[PDB]
């Protein structure tokens, strides 16, 4: 029973990780624009 | 002790030393020192009397403090270098702490205050292991970290070790304390030449281990722990007085013997680097070592002290001790000065 | 105040070390080292070392300091000036260091030290569906093969050594 | 550098100067030795977590295991000293002056 | 040292995908099936340039293709998708395994009205190849010139001239 | 944060219970009552040290449920069985050399 | 060996079950046909990102899309 | 709102500890062919209240203590650890959902021996200290098999997360793949809480529980209610660990009813073990640990390491 169910849990883990992988380009694009937004804000307030 | 357990524990001592000698990671260096101390503690408590428990406790406290200062030096190295390679240290504070930790592990002065107590508290075989084999791993680490060793620190430790190991042995009548203060003076000689030429450091360490192994093996084969018990050796085995004579004359640094080889090569490599005052003061300070060596030769070989009557019974029995490599070590400790350019094999 | 939480726990850590290191008795010294181990565990937990902090509680405080209090109970007897004086000495040295590195945002005892909260030096990214600390500890079995060999050999030898030196013969 | 490293190193030096200045008890000496180990543990852990140096996450565990086995060795030495002299006092360990 | 060069706040303006994480996780398999090419252009540019300032146009193309994806869902299958991400959204771990009938309805309506096929177990973790027009970064670490090495040893090994030359030892 | 709030609440409730249980029975004024080294065992210390060393071996064993996820499974299984075997060998040496005696 | 085994099973059955369970745990994964699949499943679990390749022109085995035929497959894991 | 949740954890813990004394005295009554309390309340329901009010107005006994500070801190630590063992328990949702709840509970239970040790220090009698050291050696002995059985079971779980252990047991109770671990777990948790047949402090085989001995001891109610919080907690932890119930994520009350019924049956099983057997001698439970449980625990630990590898049933990390 634990054999069948842990194999099912591994297949479900792979499905979760593929959802994460399919979302990682969008999250990486948003993260890049996020950090460049915050650095540009810090740069302008450092200039003033 | 079980002989199986004895062999496994000595292999673990040797294993900790080898792990220090081969590993490229600082954690494994620290692991090797931990394994070495953890395995040598039963060798010191082989006979189970309060002097061995006191000696093992003092040895534990000193080597534990040095191991923790070693790990602090390693941690400051991981701060200021982000890595773990056993090479030069990337901070003078880590270099100072590691040089202090290795000075405590070697028992160099002014961290020398455990070596005669611990050497007196333990048997002659465990004292042999402590004064020969336990010098190998910290000198290997000092051999590897020498691009970052502070010169003034290591030479202060060196000359202070030579001077205190000279004056310490002049007051002694116990043989193990004489060998321990001899150890302190010779470790000063080894670390004085380290930043100049560490091949001569390895030469001094090898000649020292040969001569100290010869003296501890003669002291085991005669079962003598004091000066005055060594004085009865002429009436028991007169060849042993000859061998301790030539080995003590060797360890004093007299030519044509091989104990002159290391100090002559050390003076030879320190004058090249424009240091004249320091090898001259080191050479003059080693005359104290020669003085208490000649005291022991006077008490053993050159005169005949009074014996007792019960020695006549011991005339009727041979030595059934395994005097292992004693003729080989006696020949190598005395007649090796014509083979002085053999030192290049340690380059 | 709350951005300085690791710093405040580290001040409690140094105060606990001045507490037990001034050595009132091995019982109260054990208590001070227990409280110090707990707050230093909290310091480790506030960087994301959850497994390593639970290793502090489970192994350090859980086994080793329990064995220290156990052995103290077999070696001390149940029923000063120097302890309290050295306590307030270390406390004043620590608070003068706190006051300098807070009013100046800079100090140099042996190294130069920042005076801001140590939140500043963190990473701004994620680790995905794992802990990096957990995976690095999990690699003791696939990458730390030699490390496991020497650690297990030292522990087996340690069992042998304790049975030798406590035997008395 | 960072502010917490000052306190962890100062904790190491406080437990050092505690360990380097004995009062009476060998147990308090061993407590100072393991406080030195505790400060080393925290300092190594903060470096390794701060650096995201993944493989050295197993380093403080190996430090903890080796030094707690060392502590067990020291407690057994203290136990043999206490069975010899009745107490664990470091002024009873003075036979090796002569 | 030099001044860091940052893009202006006008260059960081894009129409964001202002949905929740359960909305994304519910749509993630069809998003990985359909929005493949700008996403992999962006991740190739992101692992090759090693700089998020050289990847802003590919980030905008990702952020635009994702919006086209959700608009194309919204025109055909808004209600099965809404029921499905609500069921995904209830769970604290956001389990796929608690939501198989709403997934079946969403996949049925998506396959019928849009022709999209959900990826199988193993496909969205494949390593794919990307055809780009941007050049390969020739020095992405901005490394300077390496130091010239020490000379190697060369030649035949002759005996030592007059031996060891240690003070009087003639060999 | 919520963990710290919960720890403070548990510590506060415990200290409140202890303070009540010491000061509430001091309300009733009672009749003031006016009438009127330990032996060492080696086995007690040895069971504690045996605990400490096997607990360090357990500290080595604790990352196993994360260690099974590796791609180097043959090395991982070898070192896992090797640590449990060294724990068993420590137990066997503790057995056969009379270490587990009279606290067996 | 049959007298010793029955004798140790009569006197110390806890140790016999101990050594039997330990010996099965040692020699059994080298004899099991599913020990291959443990390695196969652990190397197929996608923790990191599948960082794509620059299409130079000659990579016939690498797919261009996740749903393409070529590439590594997990049909053995769906079926087993 | 969170403090409401903390209080609705910790106050029903104290009420359940109060009525566990009633359930103990009743169930031990009927097993001993008599009744338990039925006079003080209707069916005995006022017996915990009357007994608590009696214990809180009773005089501090006779003597004084060796150390005031540890005499205060040992019940504080005992009650604090007994209350913090409940916060990661997934029933179906833990109060503090942490990734390492198992290791948290193992560490906080390892910290519980300091209360016994400090109450042995704080007593003036040198014989009560010996009894405390025997109890500390017992508890640290059985913590070894707690740790290794817990590790062997978590090799089928995938993580130290307690909430994942509900997901692990969705197809079968985990007592089916691990019943020898489950029975050695149950007996080792029995020997953890100083519970009969392992209660050597509260019984004989004890150098100090011997009628008209010295030793100022703490207020008995605090250590007693810490001990019963630990008993209910270790039975709930065994229920989560081996007999995990059905969880509908839309109806959490089904899981709460189911784990509550199983935890009550398992605590009554503690009550039914203490009313069925004589006590171990001290070296007999040292024998039971070191020569009986620990070899099987190491063998089954090797088995549960190598078994998901040979069956291709390695659980996921997440
Ligand atoms: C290379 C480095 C070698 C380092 C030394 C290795 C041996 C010592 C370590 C182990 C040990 O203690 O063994 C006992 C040890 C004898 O030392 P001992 O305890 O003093 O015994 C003295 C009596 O002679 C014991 O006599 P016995 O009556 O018991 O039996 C006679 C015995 C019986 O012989 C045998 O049993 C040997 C045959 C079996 C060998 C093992 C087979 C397995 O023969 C001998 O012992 C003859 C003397 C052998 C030479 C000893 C020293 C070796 C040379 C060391 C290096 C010198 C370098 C100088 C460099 C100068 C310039 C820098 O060695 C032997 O018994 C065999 C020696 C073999 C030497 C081989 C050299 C080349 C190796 C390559
Ligand atoms: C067809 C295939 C076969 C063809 C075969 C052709 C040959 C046929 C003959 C075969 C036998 C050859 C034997 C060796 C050749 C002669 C080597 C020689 O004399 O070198 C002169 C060597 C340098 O003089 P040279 O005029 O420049 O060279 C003449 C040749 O061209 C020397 O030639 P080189 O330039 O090549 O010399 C190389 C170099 C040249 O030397 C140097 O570059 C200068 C450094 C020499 C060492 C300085 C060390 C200073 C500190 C130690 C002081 C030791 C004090 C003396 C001993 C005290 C008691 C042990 O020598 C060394 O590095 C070796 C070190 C010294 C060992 C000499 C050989 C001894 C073998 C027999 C040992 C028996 C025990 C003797 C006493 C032990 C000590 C020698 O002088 C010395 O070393 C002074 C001492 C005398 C050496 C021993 C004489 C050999 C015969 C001894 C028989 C009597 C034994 C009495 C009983 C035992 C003692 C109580
Ligand atoms: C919440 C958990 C349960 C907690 C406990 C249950 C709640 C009740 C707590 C209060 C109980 C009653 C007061 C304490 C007990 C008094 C008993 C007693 O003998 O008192 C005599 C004592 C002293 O009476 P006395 O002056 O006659 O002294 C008799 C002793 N000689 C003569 C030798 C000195 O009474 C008091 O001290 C009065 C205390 C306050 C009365 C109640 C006020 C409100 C309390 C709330
Ligand atoms: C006692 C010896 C026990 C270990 C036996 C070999 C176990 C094993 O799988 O080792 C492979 C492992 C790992 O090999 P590997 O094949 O997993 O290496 C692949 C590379 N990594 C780790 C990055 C995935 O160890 C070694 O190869 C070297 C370390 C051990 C060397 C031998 C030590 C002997 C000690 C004697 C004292
Ligand atoms: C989680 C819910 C509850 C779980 C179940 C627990 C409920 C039942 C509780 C009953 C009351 C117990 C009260 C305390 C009892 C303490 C005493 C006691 O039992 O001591 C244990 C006794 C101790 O032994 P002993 O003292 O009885 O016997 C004498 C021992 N010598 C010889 C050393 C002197 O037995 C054990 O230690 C057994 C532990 C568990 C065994 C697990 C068996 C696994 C079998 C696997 C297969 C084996 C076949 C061979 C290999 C095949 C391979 C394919
Ligand atoms: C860069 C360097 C790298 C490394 C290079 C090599 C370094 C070598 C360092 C050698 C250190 C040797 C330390 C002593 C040996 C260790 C084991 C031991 O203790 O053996 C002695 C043994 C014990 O027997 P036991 O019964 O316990 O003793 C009481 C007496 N009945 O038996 C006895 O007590 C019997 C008495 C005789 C014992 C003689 C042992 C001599 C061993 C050393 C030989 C010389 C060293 C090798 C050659 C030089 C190498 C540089
Ligand atoms: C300058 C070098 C020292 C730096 C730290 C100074 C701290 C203040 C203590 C000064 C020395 C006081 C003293 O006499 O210490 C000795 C004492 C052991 O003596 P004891 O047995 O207690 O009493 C008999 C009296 N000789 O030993 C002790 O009490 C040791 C206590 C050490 C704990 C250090 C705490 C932190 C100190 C500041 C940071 C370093
Ligand atoms: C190969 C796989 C890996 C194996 C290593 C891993 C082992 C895991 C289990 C850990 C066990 C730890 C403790 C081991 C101690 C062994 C020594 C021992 O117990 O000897 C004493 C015992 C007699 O007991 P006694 O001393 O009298 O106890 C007091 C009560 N009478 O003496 C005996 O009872 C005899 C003990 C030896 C014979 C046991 C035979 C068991 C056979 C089972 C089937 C084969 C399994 C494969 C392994 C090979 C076994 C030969
Ligand atoms: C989560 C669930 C937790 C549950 C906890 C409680 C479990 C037990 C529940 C209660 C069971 C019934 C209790 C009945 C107690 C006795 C009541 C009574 O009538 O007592 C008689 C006594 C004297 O009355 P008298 O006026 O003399 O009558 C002579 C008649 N001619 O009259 C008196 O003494 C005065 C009246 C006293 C009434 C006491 C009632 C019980 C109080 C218990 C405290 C907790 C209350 C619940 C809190 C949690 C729920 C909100
Ligand atoms: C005698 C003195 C008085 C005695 C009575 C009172 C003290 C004893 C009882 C209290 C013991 C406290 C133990 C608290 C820490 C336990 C470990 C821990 O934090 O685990 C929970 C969790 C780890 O899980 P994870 O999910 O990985 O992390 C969250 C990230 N998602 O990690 C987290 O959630 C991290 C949360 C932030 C960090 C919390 C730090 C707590 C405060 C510092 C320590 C306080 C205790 C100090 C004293 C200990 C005992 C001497």
């Amino acid at each position: 029973s634990m054999m069948r169910w842990n194999r099912e849990r591994r297949r479900l883990q792979i499905e979760d990780f593929e959802a994460r992988i399919a979302l990682m380009p969008l999250l990486q694009a948003e993260k890049d624009r996020r950090v460049l937004q915050m650095l540009r804000e810090n740069l302008e307030e450092e200039a003033t | 002790m079980n002989p199986i357990i004895l062999i496994i524990i000595l292999m673990t001592v040797m294993l900790g030393t080898i792990i220090v000698m081969i590993s490229t990671h600082w954690l494994l260096i620290w692991i090797g020192f931990e394994m070495n101390m953890l395995a040598i503690i039963p060798i010191m408590m082989k006979k189970h009397n309060p002097r061995a428990t006191e000696a093992s406790t003092k040895y534990f406290l000193t080597q534990s403090t040095a191991s923790m200062l070693l790990m602090m030096a390693i941690i400051i190295n991981l701060m200021f270098s982000g890595q773990w390679t056993v090479m030069k240290l990337f901070n003078p504070m880590a270099s100072m702490l590691m040089t202090m930790a290795l000075a405590m592990k070697l028992g160099m002065a002014p961290f020398h205050f455990w070596v005669p107590e611990v050497t007196q508290g333990i048997p002659l075989s465990s004292g042999l292991i402590l004064l020969t084999w336990q010098k190998l791993a910290p000198m290997s680490v000092l051999y590897q970290i020498l691009p970052s060793i502070n010169l003034d620190l290591i030479l202060t430790l060196s000359i202070l070790s030579i001077t205190i190991g000279g004056w310490g042995g002049l007051n002694q009548t116990q043989l193990r304390k004489i060998m321990a203060y001899s150890s302190i003076a010779h470790m000063g000689w080894m670390t004085a030449v380290l930043l100049y030429n560490p091949t001569m450091t390895l030469l001094n360490l090898i000649i020292y281990i040969i001569m100290t192994s010869t003296m501890f093996t003669l002291f085991m084969a005669n079962s003598t722990t004091t000066t005055l018990s060594l004085s009865h050796t002429w009436n028991k085995a007169p060849i042993m007085t000859i061998l301790v004579l030539i080995t003590l004359l060797s360890m004093g640094g007299l030519p044509p013997l091989s104990g002159f080889m290391p100090k002559w090569m050390i003076i030879q490599e320190m004058t090249k680097n424009d240091s004249i005052i320091l090898p001259t003061l080191m050479a003059i300070t080693a005359l104290l070592n020669l003085y208490f060596y000649m005291r022991l030769t006077y008490s053993t070989a050159l005169t005949m002290f009074p014996s007792t009557n019960n020695m006549k019974m011991k005339w009727q029995f041979p030595t059934t001790k395994r005097m292992t490599l004693l003729p080989t070590m006696t020949v190598l400790s005395t007649m090796l000065l014509p083979l002085t350019p053999i030192l290049s094999i340690l380059e | 105040m709350m951005t300085y939480i690791v710093f405040i726990l580290s001040i409690i850590f140094v105060m606990g070390f001045v507490g037990f290191s001034s050595k009132p008795s091995p019982i109260y010294g054990g208590l001070g080292l227990i409280v110090s181990g707990g707050v230093g565990c909290g310091i480790v937990l506030n960087f994301g070392g959850s497994f390593l902090g639970l290793m502090v509680f489970l192994i350090y405080l859980g086994g080793m300091m329990v064995v220290f209090g156990y052995t103290t109970a077999m070696a001390t007897e149940q029923y000063n000036k120097v302890v309290l004086g050295t306590f307030i000495t270390g406390l004043l040295m620590e608070f003068l260091m706190v006051y300098y590195v807070l009013k100046d945002k800079e100090v140099e005892i042996v190294f130069k030290f920042n005076g801001m909260g140590d939140w500043v030096i963190y990473d701004t990214g994620d680790s995905g569906f794992f802990s990096e600390e957990a995976m690095g500890i999990a690699a003791l079995y696939s990458y730390g093969t030699w490390l496991v060999i020497v650690t297990g050999w030292s522990l087996l030898i340690g069992v042998v050594v304790i049975m030798e030196i406590t035997r008395g013969n | 550098m960072s502010l917490v490293y000052m306190n962890i190193m100062m904790a190491f030096t406080v437990s050092l100067t505690g360990l380097l200045m004995y009062r009476s008890h060998l147990m308090s000496s061993l407590l100072c030795l393991e406080g030195m180990m505790l400060s080393l543990f925290i300092l190594a852990t903060l470096m390794i977590l701060n650096s995201h140096f993944t493989l050295a996450s197993m380093m403080p565990i190996i430090l903890l295991v080796f030094a707690a086995c060392e502590a067990a060795l020291g407690l057994s030495l203290l136990v043999m000293v206490s069975n010899t002299y009745g107490t664990d006092y470091v002024q009873n360990l003075n036979l090796l002056q002569c | 040292p030099g001044i860091v060069e940052l893009p202006s706040l006008e260059d960081l303006k894009v129409q964001e995908v202002k949905v929740s994480s359960s909305v994304l996780k519910a749509a993630a398999h069809h998003y990985g099936a359909q929005c493949d090419k700008p996403n992999k252009e962006f991740m190739l540019c992101r692992w090759e340039e090693k700089d998020p300032r050289r990847c802003l146009e590919e980030g905008k193309l990702v952020n635009q293709c994702a919006l086209e994806f959700f608009r194309q869902i919204k025109r055909h299958c808004a209600e099965p998708f809404t029921e499905y991400w609500t069921c995904i959204d209830y769970s604290g771990l956001q389990l796929f395994r608690r939501c198989r009938k709403e997934q079946a309805q969403f996949d049925k309506c998506v396959l019928d009205k849009l022709g999209w096929v959900r990826p199988d177990l193993g496909e969205l973790s494949k390593v794919t190849k990307v055809k780009t027009d941007r050049p390969l970064p020739e020095n992405p670490y901005h490394s300077r010139a390496r130091p010239e090495p020490n000379p190697e040893v060369e030649g035949d090994l002759k005996p030592a001239r007059h031996g060891s030359r240690l003070f009087f030892w003639t060999m | 944060m919520n963990l710290m709030i919960t720890l403070l609440t548990n510590f506060t409730l415990a200290t409140l219970l202890v303070t009540i249980a010491f000061w509430l029975p001091q309300l009733n004024v009672y009749s003031e009552k006016t009438s009127p080294r330990l032996p060492f065992s080696m086995k007690f210390f040895l069971v504690a040290i045996t605990f400490l060393l096997f607990d360090l071996e357990i500290a080595l064993l604790l990352p196993l449920p994360w260690a099974s996820q590796t791609t180097n499974l043959n090395t991982m299984l070898t070192m896992a069985l090797l640590l449990i075997f060294l724990l068993a060998v420590s137990l066997a040496y503790e057995w056969t050399q009379k270490g587990l005696e009279w606290t067996e | 060996v049959a007298a010793f085994l029955k004798n140790v099973w009569a006197k110390e059955p806890v140790l016999v079950a101990s050594f039997a369970i330990a010996g099965l745990a040692v020699i059994l994964p080298t004899l099991s046909p599913y020990t291959k699949y443990s390695l196969m499943i652990n190397r197929a679990t996608p923790y990191n990102y599948p960082v794509p390749l620059r299409d130079d022109g000659n990579m016939p085995d690498v797919p261009s899309h996740p749903q393409d035929p070529q590439g590594p497959s997990l049909e053995w894991l769906k079926r087993l | 709102m969170f403090m409401i949740n903390v209080l609705t954890l910790i106050i029903p813990i104290l009420l359940a500890v109060a009525f566990l004394t009633l359930v103990e005295r009743k169930v031990l009554g009927y097993m001993q062919f008599r009744k338990g309390p039925n006079v003080v309340g209707p069916y005995g329901l006022l017996q915990p209240i009357a007994d608590a009010i009696k214990l809180f107005i009773k005089e501090p006994l006779r003597p004084a203590t060796s150390s005031i500070s540890m005499f205060i801190l040992a019940p504080i630590l005992a009650l604090t650890l007994a209350l913090t063992m409940w916060i990661p328990l997934p029933m179906p949702y833990p109060l503090i959902n942490m990734n390492l709840g198992v290791l948290f509970m193992l560490a906080m239970s390892s910290l519980a021996v300091y209360s016994i040790l400090w109450s042995g220090w704080a007593s003036n009698s040198k014989y009560a200290l010996i009894g405390a050291l025997r109890a500390v050696a017992q508890t640290i002995s059985y913590e070894v098999t707690l740790a290794i059985i817990l590790l062997s079971v978590l090799l089928m779980n995938g993580s130290f997360t307690l909430s994942t252990l509900i997901i692990t047991q969705e197809q079968v109770w985990l007592i089916f793949p691990a019943w020898p671990l489950a029975m050695m777990w149950f007996i080792s948790t029995l020997a953890e809480t100083n519970r009969a047949p392992f209660d050597l402090t509260e019984g004989e085989s004890e150098l100090v529980s011997g009628f008209n001995v010295e030793y100022a001891a703490g207020p008995f109610a605090l250590f007693f209610m810490a001990e019963y919080a630990n008993i209910i907690m270790m039975n709930i932890f065994t229920t989560t660990l081996f007999l995990g119930a059905f969880h509908n994520p839309y109806m959490p009350e089904l899981y709460t009813i189911n784990f509550t019924i199983k935890s009550l049956l398992l605590s009554i099983t503690f009550l039914w073990i203490r009313a069925s057997y004589p006590r171990f001698r001290y070296d007999q439970l040292m024998h039971l640990l070191w020569k009986n449980f620990l070899p099987l625990t190491l063998a089954l630990c090797m088995w549960h390491v190598s078994l998901p590898i040979l069956l291709s049933s390695i659980p996921p990390q997440t």
